[PDB]
């Protein structure tokens, strides 16, 4: 695989989002690797709607929580409308698929990495951005500005993002807190530490969708 | 308890200087917003009259988004009334359209 993976170079990332207060990072996190595989087969960047798995995934709890596997295997199972079809409001309501038309793509499957794998997470990575989470209630964390994180951060994980990258000595993740945090709302995250729980927990659930 | 939660939003407690007030309040950190003082600290804006520890309990679930709470375990230092005025908020970011604001006036004798 390559030494460096950037799939924002490829033209298959969208800019990064605003969640706001409401508790949809499952959601977000999900749409990254959607917008992602879209690119990568079909040539267009696309944004889809992170609203629609708040309001339709019956498995996940709005903004009170939810699974990034949860939204993949909805979306495989039903597909998912553009993001200006049924745009954002930051608060659950209504399932309103049914008053959107058509789904907008379908996916094939979701799949699962190894866990607790770098080696494993890098090859899914080089193939398409893929849905990771971390532990990143931390202050520090909150605070980051730039760099190579390290921590200080637990393992218990808590937030879900995309891994679009990495590098030699890192894991690039979009993150959806606004461009304002980290870096353009990026950050990157130590890899090779030999922990295989990785840094924050990175390693401890990624997802990513199938599609032919 | 004598927890200080949401619903007493705007009261005035009446406190002992050196008695551990514990406040509590919704959090979800992982959305990138929570509790803090002005400037974006959970320190105590004055020493002098009150100081402040935080601490921040997750909910024993693996829901990703799932809310916690966090406390404000305060101490008054000086007597006085004292206005502890936090902001949930991104700390970089300062007040949003999302955020909330909690007061609550510690009067000591
Ligand atoms: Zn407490």
């Amino acid at each position: 695989i390559p030494e460096y993976v950037d799939w924002r170079q490829k033209g298959a990332v969208t800019p990064v989002k605003n969640q706001g207060s409401c508790g949809s990072c499952w959601a977000f996190s999900a749409v990254v690797t959607i917008e992602g595989i879209i690119k990568i087969r079909t040539g267009n960047l696309n944004e889809y709607s992170e609203q629609e798995l708040l309001d339709c995934d019956r498995r996940s709890y709005g903004c009170n929580g939810g699974y990034p596997w949860s939204a993949l295997q909805l979306v495989a199972q039903y597909g998912i409308h553009y993001r200006n079809t049924y745009p954002y409001e930051g608060v659950q309501r209504y399932c309103r698929s049914r008053e959107k038309g058509p789904y907008a793509a379908k996916t094939d499957g979701v799949r699962q990495v190894q866990p607790y794998n770098e080696g494993a997470l890098l090859y899914s990575i080089a193939n398409q951005p893929v849905s990771v989470v971390l532990e990143a209630a931390g202050k520090d964390f909150q605070l980051y500005r730039g760099g190579i994180f390290v921590g200080p951060c637990g393992n218990k994980v808590d937030h879900a993002v995309a891994a679009v990258g990495y590098g030699p000595n890192y894991i690039l993740i979009k993150n959806s807190w606004g461009t304002g945090w980290g870096e353009n709302g990026y950050i990157r995250i130590k890899r090779g530490t030999g922990n295989s729980y990785g840094v924050c927990g990175l390693y401890t659930s990624s997802f990513y969708p199938v599609k032919n | 308890s004598h927890k200080v939660t949401k619903a007493h939003n705007g009261a005035t407690l009446t406190v002992a200087v050196g008695e551990l007030v514990e406040i509590q309040l919704p959090s979800n950190p992982t959305t990138g917003f929570a509790w803090y003082f002005e400037g974006g600290t959970k320190e105590s804006p004055n020493e002098s009259m009150f100081t402040v520890e935080n601490k921040y309990f997750p909910p024993d679930s693996k829901l990703l988004g799932a809310g916690g709470t966090e406390h404000f375990h305060v101490t008054v230092k000086a007597a006085g009334t004292h206005a502890v005025n936090l902001t949930y908020m991104r700390p970089w970011t300062g007040p949003s359209h999302d955020s909330e604001r909690f007061t609550v006036y510690l009067k000591a004798n």
